DNA sequence: AGTGGATATTTGGACCGCTTTGAGGCCTTCGTTGGAAACGG
DNA sequence: CCGTTTCCAACGAAGGCCTCAAAGCGGTCCAAATATCCACT
């Protein structure tokens, strides 16, 4: 009879993402510590978000808050777009929903 | 192009182990392929997939997976009471292993040669051949494995060296099989009783195989020199002795100081079982001789050759004389004496 | 292998993103917001990206202070420059 | 065969 | 510092861990209720980081650590090439009344005096054993704590066994050393060099024999030269003891004789060789090489004087 | 027919006739064609010895492609998980050479060398080397589609060695086998080393002996000046330019005799291990050590000698 | 968007050979050190 | 004739590789919640 809660099913994922991106044996007590971390970073990237939205003068957030917030971060600059990180990172599902793509007489989607 | 998507990878794969030719295996799907291993890891729907790309194109990918293990899933599909319905409806090592020629076969080519530019016949390929009219459609042309080896259980490519006599294939044969008799005895060059069984399997082996082709291999005659004044009679008594009976014909002054010598020394202090053996193995002997050369008057005279076989009739019987003396007169050998006379 | 070290993934998991996960707690942080269409998927990109440089750093943390295995003050010292870095 | 035959009767 | 700390963790690292427990409770330098709160049964690498830690939050100093070492030198003590000394005494001097406190200082003054930066650490345990791990350097330089120097001596003797590591260079000053603060006034060394002390202990305090006297088949096969083998029993026995046979490893013989056997009758020059005996357990292989008939009944008195005359280095001349 | 002249040379090889005499090694001045480093680099390492089968369809011309195939084999070797690609540059290399100025005859084959290359030029890891000298009796019974390398050199770890030998037995089907040297080649390796003459000996003569005591164990060494050895020699050399087998049986007695008188043990009981002199060293495994470059030749065609025999 | 029904998911149960860590041996090869020898006064 | 700089001989540990044994459990097969989801209304 398991039980788990929905926060660690969901830190489950980036907990075994950076097991996989370590490339070496770890410690089973650095799994909480991750989790933590996580958190935090969660944390400040919602505040960050609400207040770069308060700033721009609107109440809901848009792409291009993420972008200024990645740019600030030093991930995004104007020459490597979000699109090559997009396509670096991201399988074809998402990239489809995403990166506007033109096909069958000029038919345009997502709308950009 | 379906393999981007995530959901449908494993099931495009195993529809793709199916589909994959040897016209589809291309350098840019193999890059593709590269890509996603480098982009998902280590995948058995994709380690499979790279394995039948490598089995069908060695000089651009190169793996060597451990193990068989489940590679895809045998997950039972929605229709397998279908299945069996429509079945039912329907009712009414020390030998190498077989793989094809080597890659280094027109490694450095500058341009493509003139039979291919004109569709000329070309070769017949290692992995089609599994059948008997397969072999008798393409029994001129076909592709020699890379070591030979591995012909030594296969029956159509016995079918297919019993009519050949080349000089490469034999060469190759003989240093392969003279190697492998040289390491793997048990009394020759070293003491190692850790082989024991093995030893005798590949024996029966080479037994079974030398009595197709009707005639005997040359590294056996050389092990057989070789190995025989340090035998001791009784560590493969069967094998090394149904060996003997595969000695190509030769003179019998030649052939005595080699074999003969070393067989009467055993014989006259040995039980009275190991003389029934070698009066056997001298009858088959004498029988294919006689087989051998009954072909080839229909075809050193015949005059030189009817000397040889009158000597080794002498030399039998003076065995026998002797054998019998020794024995007190034993019934048991002179079953197998009369029986050696009866042919 | 002992339970307290875990030995590194061979294959990776699926590419799948938990939405509904990050849906969730960016409803129970900051409720009076609302996230667009596909701002998910962004946050998703930006935590690999996040989880990326953590690891690496991590990794040359524990192979520089001559241990084989990643340790907790690894990890650790690696939070505390990569969680101020990750903020603007 | 025979020579087998011989053999387990040596062995006996 | 952290060069203590360096050095402990080697230490430790260089300790197995099945017997890791038994060095850290002879140590005694952390309280016994710290240690029960190390866990021993996770990894090696953990278990030491957590004792580097330990030992960090309190004051370490450079002697825990040399104390440290000679408890693991001398838990192991099979590392190491020993060599044995020996000091003689005058005619007209009486017997000393030992006092250890007295040696260690003059021990200790000597090298003060005769170098500048110089580590000694002492550890006097039964049997009457001092151990001594001292720690070499200059005026210029500061002690190297990579290849010390370990010295036992036995009070009231005239032996003293030491490691041969670092010793050529300041040979003549550590028998000085030795000879002043034992009250001495010669010094020699012996040609007995072996890796097992106790070998040699038994060897120079001769005591590997210690039995007193007090009261207190197939009829068929023949058997010639029967005569011959019990005689060369008997002769084997006599020469070779019943003692159980102390254990050596390597003997060495260098032989300037001349050749004599119409061959080199008229050179006059003698033939230079060098022969080295090895074996896993030496005096033990040879006393069965007369009974395997690989050599006579008697052998050589060069090979069966080994613990008798206290030598393993034999030079021989015409 | 080659088979016939094959089976001929093979049942020839019987007991009876005396075996021959040897000649005594002369120096000679290396054709001056050879790379200096090479030869250099050749020497003061110990080299482990094989005896190799004919290599079938094997091509001189093309090196570059068989040193990709190689890498990448060794590459995806190394990491049992993942696929690799041929034309991409990894972290090691490997590399095809040609050896100049070290067959015996115009008939020989040309030499070649295998190096692994770890760059950082690079480190050497592993060599191999692939030799022929004198092998006259050899090349006779073979056809044209072979080439006959029957002594093959190893330096490095036994882990490289295999997956060379397994990759060069599934391509060329070859065969490797390890190559040893008996008590007998040995004492006739020391006095054909002894009756050199050389201008400045570097390192004294040393034998190497096992004393069998199974149920113990003990080694003796026995190590005498070159001058000695030498003189020792000529006091029982008589044979102009020629090496007998009773001046060895003579110059081992001598010193079966110096030794007994001295020890009383009969050293003709044990088993000879290692020779060593000025100009090569061996061992009883299978382990050869040149120092003198002006005997190399004589060394190789001994060698070369031996893997024809036990290849034949 | 609250309500819904269905079907793939998985985590605890159970067991064997693959897995790694610890220890011992042993080897081939560079380096630090002592010393004989040519050079300078 | 004697002190000093330099190349050569030599012990060593040092590292690198190989082998075996013991403790662990990941992987494979398998249960019955249960939760993802797609559009139900």
């Amino acid at each position: 009879r398991p039980r788990q809660d929905p926060h660690k099913a969901g830190l489950s994922h980036y907990v075994k993402l950076f097991s996989f991106y370590a490339k070496m044996p770890m410690e089973r007590k650095a799994l909480e510590m991750v989790e933590k971390c996580l958190d935090k970073y969660f944390q400040h990237l919602c505040d960050d978000l609400e207040v770069f939205a308060a700033h721009a003068g609107r109440k809901t957030v848009k792409p291009e808050d993420l972008e200024l917030l990645m740019r600030r971060q030093g991930l995004v600059t104007d020459q490597v777009s979000l699109h090559v990180l997009v396509e670096r990172h991201l399988p074809l599902e998402y990239r489809q929903l995403l990166i506007p793509c033109a096909y069958s007489g000029n038919s345009v989607f997502p709308a950009q | 192009a379906s393999l981007q998507d995530d959901a449908l990878c494993p099931y495009v794969c195993h529809l793709l182990y199916l589909l994959t030719k040897k016209e589809n295996v291309k350098p840019f799907r193999v890059r593709k392929l590269l890509d996603l291993q480098a982009k998902m890891g280590m995948q058995p729907h994709l380690q499979a997939l790279l394995s039948l790309y490598k089995f069908f194109a060695p000089a651009l990918i190169s793996v060597s997976l451990p193990v068989k293990k489940i590679y895809f899933k045998n997950s039972e599909n929605l229709w397998k009471t279908a299945l069996l319905a429509v079945k039912q409806r329907n009712r009414g090592s020390v030998i190498p292993v077989l793989n094809s020629s080597s890659y280094t076969k027109e490694c450095g080519k500058k341009e493509m040669s003139l039979s291919d530019c004109l569709n000329r016949s070309g070769s017949f390929p290692l992995e089609q051949l599994q059948s008997f009219p397969q072999l008798l459609q393409n029994i001129h042309c076909l592709e020699l494995p890379s070591q030979m080896g591995s012909v030594l259980n296969n029956s159509l490519l016995l079918h297919y060296i019993n009519c050949v006599r080349d000089e490469p294939v034999l060469l190759r044969f003989y240093y392969w099989l003279s190697q492998t008799l040289q390491e793997e005895c048990i009394w020759y060059k070293v003491n190692n009783y850790e082989h024991g069984k093995e030893f005798t399997n590949f024996l029966d082996t080479i037994i079974r195989a030398e009595c197709f082709l009707q005639e005997g291999f040359y590294s056996c005659e050389a092990f057989l020199y070789k190995s025989l004044p340090l035998w001791d009679g009784l560590c493969c008594r069967s094998q090394f002795l149904q060996l003997v009976s595969w000695i190509p014909f030769s003179s019998f002054s030649e052939v005595k100081p080699l074999l003969f010598d070393h067989l009467a020394q055993l014989f006259f202090t040995s039980t009275i079982y190991f003389k029934c053996s070698v009066l056997q193995s001298l009858k088959e002997l004498l029988q294919n001789w006689l087989l051998w050369l009954s072909m080839d008057i229909h075809m050193t005279t015949l005059g030189g050759s009817m000397n040889s076989v009158s000597k080794l009739i002498h030399y039998v019987g003076w065995l026998s004389t002797t054998a019998m003396r020794l024995e007190s007169n034993n019934t048991f050998l002179l079953h197998f004496i009369l029986d050696f006379y009866e042919k | 292998m002992a339970l307290s070290t875990i030995v590194s993934q061979r294959k990776q998991i699926k590419r799948k993103a938990p939405r509904g996960f990050l849906k969730r707690v960016f409803k129970r942080k900051k409720p009076q917001l609302r996230l667009e269409k596909s701002g998910d998927l962004l946050v998703h990109l930006n935590c690999l990206l996040f989880v990326h440089r953590l690891a690496e750093e991590s990794r040359t943390n524990a192979c520089a202070s001559k241990c084989r295995v990643i340790n907790k003050e690894h990890v650790l010292a690696a939070a505390k420059v990569i969680l101020k870095k990750s903020r603007g | 065969g025979v020579l087998a035959h011989l053999e387990r009767l040596e062995t006996q | 510092d952290e060069t203590v700390a360096e050095f402990i963790k080697r230490t430790i690292l260089k300790i197995p861990m099945n017997e890791l427990t038994t060095i850290l409770k002879a140590w005694d330098f952390l309280s016994e209720n710290q240690l029960q709160t190390v866990n021993f049964r996770q990894r090696k690498e953990s278990v030491v980081q957590h004792l580097i830690h330990l030992c960090e939050e309190k004051r370490a100093s450079i002697s825990d650590a040399a104390l440290l070492d000679i408890i693991y030198m001398q838990f192991h003590q099979h590392q190491k090439v020993w060599e044995v000394f020996q000091m003689s005494k005058g005619p007209g001097e009486d017997v000393d009344l030992f006092d250890m406190k007295q040696f260690k200082n003059s021990f200790k003054k000597i090298l003060q005096r005769a170098l500048k930066n110089v580590t000694v650490s002492f550890r006097e345990t039964e049997e009457n054993a001092v151990w001594i791990r001292i720690a070499w350097g200059t005026q210029y330089t500061k002690p190297n704590q990579y290849k010390p120097t370990y010295v036992v001596y036995y009070s009231q003797t005239p032996y003293a066994f030491t490691s041969s590591s670092m010793l050529r260079r300041n040979t003549p000053l550590l028998g000085q050393a030795l000879t002043i603060a034992s009250k001495h006034h010669q010094i020699v060394k012996m040609d007995l060099r072996s890796r097992y002390l106790d070998s040699l202990k038994a060897i120079v305090f001769k005591q590997y024999n210690q039995t007193f006297e007090t009261h207190n088949m197939d009829s068929r096969i023949i058997h010639e030269n029967i005569v011959e083998k019990e005689r060369v029993q008997r002769i084997t026995q006599e020469t070779f003891g019943d003692y159980p046979q102390p254990q050596l490893e390597f003997a060495q013989y260098k032989l300037e004789t001349k050749f004599k056997s119409s061959i080199l009758a008229e050179r006059e020059e003698p033939l230079r060789c060098l022969i080295k005996f090895s074996s896993p357990h030496l005096l033990e292989a040879l006393k069965s090489l007369a009974p395997a008939g690989i050599a006579d009944a008697p052998l050589s008195p060069l090979l069966t004087c080994i613990p008798n005359k206290r030598m393993n280095y034999f030079k021989i001349r015409d | 027919p080659l088979q016939k002249r094959l089976e001929s040379v093979r049942k020839q090889s019987s007991f009876i006739l005396t075996p021959p005499r040897r000649k005594i090694p002369q120096c000679s001045q290396l054709q001056e064609d050879v790379d200096p480093q090479k030869v250099a680099f050749l020497l003061h390492k110990q080299w482990t010895l094989y005896s190799l089968t004919p290599l079938y369809k094997f091509s001189y011309s093309n090196l570059k492609e068989y040193s990709r195939l190689l890498n990448a084999f060794i590459v995806a070797e190394k990491q049992k998980g993942l696929a690799v690609e041929v034309g991409e540059d990894f972290n090691i290399k490997v590399i095809f050479s040609t050896l100049l100025g070290m067959k015996g005859t115009q008939r020989d084959p040309e030499a070649f060398l295998v190096q692994i290359v770890s760059k950082s030029e690079g480190k050497v890891l592993w060599t191999g080397w692939f030799c022929c000298v004198f092998g006259d009796s050899l090349l006779e019974t073979v056809s044209e589609d072979f080439t006959c390398l029957p002594l093959f050199l190893a330096n490095g770890a036994e882990s490289n060695t295999a997956i060379i030998g397994t990759w060069f037995q599934k391509t060329f089907d070859c065969y490797f086998s390890p190559l040893a040297i008996n008590a007998f080649n040995l004492s006739w390796m020391a006095a054909m080393w002894t009756a050199c003459k050389m201008d400045h000996y570097v390192a004294t003569t040393e034998f190497l002996w096992s004393v069998p005591c199974s149920p113990q164990s003990l080694d003796i060494s026995f190590a005498i000046h070159p001058e000695d050895a030498k003189a020792l020699w000529d006091s029982v050399h008589k044979t102009p330019g020629e090496v007998t087998q009773e001046e060895v049986d003579l110059f081992m007695d001598c010193l079966y005799s110096h030794f007994h008188r001295h020890f009383k043990i009969h050293l003709s009981a044990t088993r000879l291990v290692r020779v060593s002199t000025s100009v090569a060293s061996a061992h009883t495994d299978g382990k050869i050590k040149i120092l003198c470059h002006k005997y190399l030749i004589g060394v190789l065609a001994y060698l070369t000698e031996l893997a024809i025999f036990q290849i034949e």
